[PDB]
């Protein structure tokens, strides 16, 4: 469960990310596929090569999804129901993979925004992603 | 933990630039801040009543150095981890009762800290190499449970 | 995230507990202490001996807490703000332990109420207990 | 896995009453229901669209029976669990890519079926024994990862 203070660090944090979220989303995936090879079995027909155009564009999608998640950090089940349908109803994605992705987005963010990735922002971003992971990995309609 | 030659020089090249008096304290402090409950195992350390208090805490910084050393010690013995880490596994698992999942979390936080202090250098390949290390260190500490 | 069907199973099933709400809470607790010994470290000055009165009494409150949880299943953060203050802020209970007790509650139920422990109710009690575990291990003040 | 003399005797006794043709299926079934994503590893089994479809599915019952078979193999050799499950580990781990966390879930789900099918005979004491058993099977099930 996120605290008000958590919701404030999240919005502010993703704020600096700005038009760089898209890119931060592709790097995260790239890092996730490299360090955690087994995650690629969810993307068989993809082109997961260092710098693939497919990885960057998809990263952009996950990127906008989070942006949307943040604006609706108060009613995310309703806002993320479509993606819930995907990863939970159709893909049946094991929850362990989300921790791997969330981690890789933290690593990516920490790498780009050193000064903003304070311990407080770190905690909050972690709780946020963990909550996003729970909605996407749940079946609640 | 198996590392191809190339990774072994890259991992140890980045590690050699690691400030041994801060990184450990940063990683331990972050664990206590990001995963609150880990503060219970360090209750005599004093003020952990806020992020700043935790990160500034003298004892967090001091103990974090000992934690980093165990990590440097592993990088030197990736072929005998469960052996090298036997005493600490006994300490953490049987005396302390630290759930294994927390070893994994600390290894990852260390990674985040590495990404924060080194940037563009902490490449996806570098991280990949380091993930095998921390998981190697966490698995070794969790042995008493295995 | 609980579905409209999950809440409905939990409410049906925790209602059969009736007066055996903290006969079940005492059992799950004992089951937890015996099965997973480290959990007793959270009760240093408790008489955890077999059949202890203190564990029975403590089993009642646990059980009633869940009953109150069931009642406000759609506003748990607010509903359980006090327990969250206790387990998250003051006791800092490691999350793994909530998984241990949850499992032990799922055993006291499958043992005591076999006809209620359908697969759908099992899966719904599991999610429900995971939500209560999150709420109690999260600082959201 | 250490089981005191009393435990080993009480464990076997209940396990000897286990409907080898219904319990394995109810355990695998429930795993598929309570923990949905696990269904992705069983896309070749047919219908799994509803709880009743899963529990009544022939391939779930037939397979679950093999699962219990593996568990019993473990009950008969609690001192050579890793050698006993060496074949199954490389399969789940390097062939099927099953995350270790799911082994622990199934181990626990089985405990619930047992409690549901045996009631007050599945005492807290009996549970404790079965919990060391399931942990050992799950731990050995993941050796080709440690
Ligand atoms: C909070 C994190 C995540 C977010 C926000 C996210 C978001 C998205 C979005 C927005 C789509 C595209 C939907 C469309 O077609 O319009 C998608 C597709 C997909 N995601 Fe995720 N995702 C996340 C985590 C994961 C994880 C952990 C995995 C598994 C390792 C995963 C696997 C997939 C797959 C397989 C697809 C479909 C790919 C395809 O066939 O094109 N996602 N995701
Ligand atoms: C996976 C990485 C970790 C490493 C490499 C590590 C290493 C160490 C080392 C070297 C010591 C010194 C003990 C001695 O001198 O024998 C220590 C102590 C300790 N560690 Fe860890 N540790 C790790 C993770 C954790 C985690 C996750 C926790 C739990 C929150 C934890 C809790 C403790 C505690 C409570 C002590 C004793 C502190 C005291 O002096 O009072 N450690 N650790
Ligand atoms: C479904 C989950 C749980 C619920 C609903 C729950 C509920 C409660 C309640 C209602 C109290 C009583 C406080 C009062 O009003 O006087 C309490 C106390 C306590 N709980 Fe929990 N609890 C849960 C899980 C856990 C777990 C997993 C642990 C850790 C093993 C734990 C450890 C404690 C401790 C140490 C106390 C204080 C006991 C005392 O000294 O009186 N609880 N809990
Ligand atoms: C720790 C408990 C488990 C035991 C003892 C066990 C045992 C077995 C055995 C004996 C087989 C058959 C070997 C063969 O004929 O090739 C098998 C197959 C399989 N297991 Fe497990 N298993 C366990 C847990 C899991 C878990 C948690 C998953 C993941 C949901 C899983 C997924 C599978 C799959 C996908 C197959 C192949 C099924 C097929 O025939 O298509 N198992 N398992
Ligand atoms: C999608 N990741
Ligand atoms: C060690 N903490
Ligand atoms: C609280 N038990
Ligand atoms: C095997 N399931």
């Amino acid at each position: 469960v996120l605290s008000p203070a958590d919701k404030t660090n999240v919005k502010a944090a993703w704020g600096k990310v700005g038009a760089h979220a898209g890119e931060y989303g592709a790097e995260a995936l790239e890092r996730m596929f490299l360090s955690f090879p087994t995650t690629k079995t969810y993307f068989p027909h993809f082109d997961l090569s260092h710098g693939s155009a497919q990885v960057k564009g998809h990263g952009k999608k996950v990127a906008d999804a989070l942006t949307n998640a943040v604006a609706h950090v108060d009613d995310m089940p309703n806002a993320l129901s479509a993606l819930s349908d995907l990863h939970a109803h159709k893909l049946r994605v094991d929850p362990v993979n989300f921790k791997l992705l969330s981690h890789c987005l933290l690593v990516t963010l920490a790498a780009h925004l050193p000064a903003e990735f304070t311990p407080a922002v770190h905690a909050s971003l972690d709780k946020f992603l963990a909550s996003v992971s729970t909605v996407l990995t749940s079946k609640y309609r | 933990v198996h590392l191809t030659p190339e990774e072994k020089t890259a991992v140890n090249a980045l590690w050699g630039k690691v400030n041994v008096d801060a990184v450990g304290g940063e990683a331990l402090g972050r664990l206590l801040v990001v995963y609150p409950w880990t503060q219970r195992f360090f209750e005599s350390f004093g003020d952990l009543s806020s992020p700043d208090a935790v990160m500034g805490n003298p004892k967090v910084k001091a103990h974090g150095k000992k934690v980093l050393g165990a990590f440097s010690d592993g990088l030197a013995h990736l072929d005998n981890l469960k052996g090298t880490f036997s005493q600490l596994s006994e300490l953490h698992c049987d005396k302390l009762h630290v759930d294994p999942e927390n070893f994994r979390l600390l290894g990852n936080v260390l990674v985040c800290v590495l990404a924060r202090n080194f940037g563009k250098e902490f490449t996806p390949q570098m991280q990949a190499a380091y993930q095998k290390v921390v998981a190697g260190v966490a698995n070794a500490l969790a042995h008493k449970y295995h």
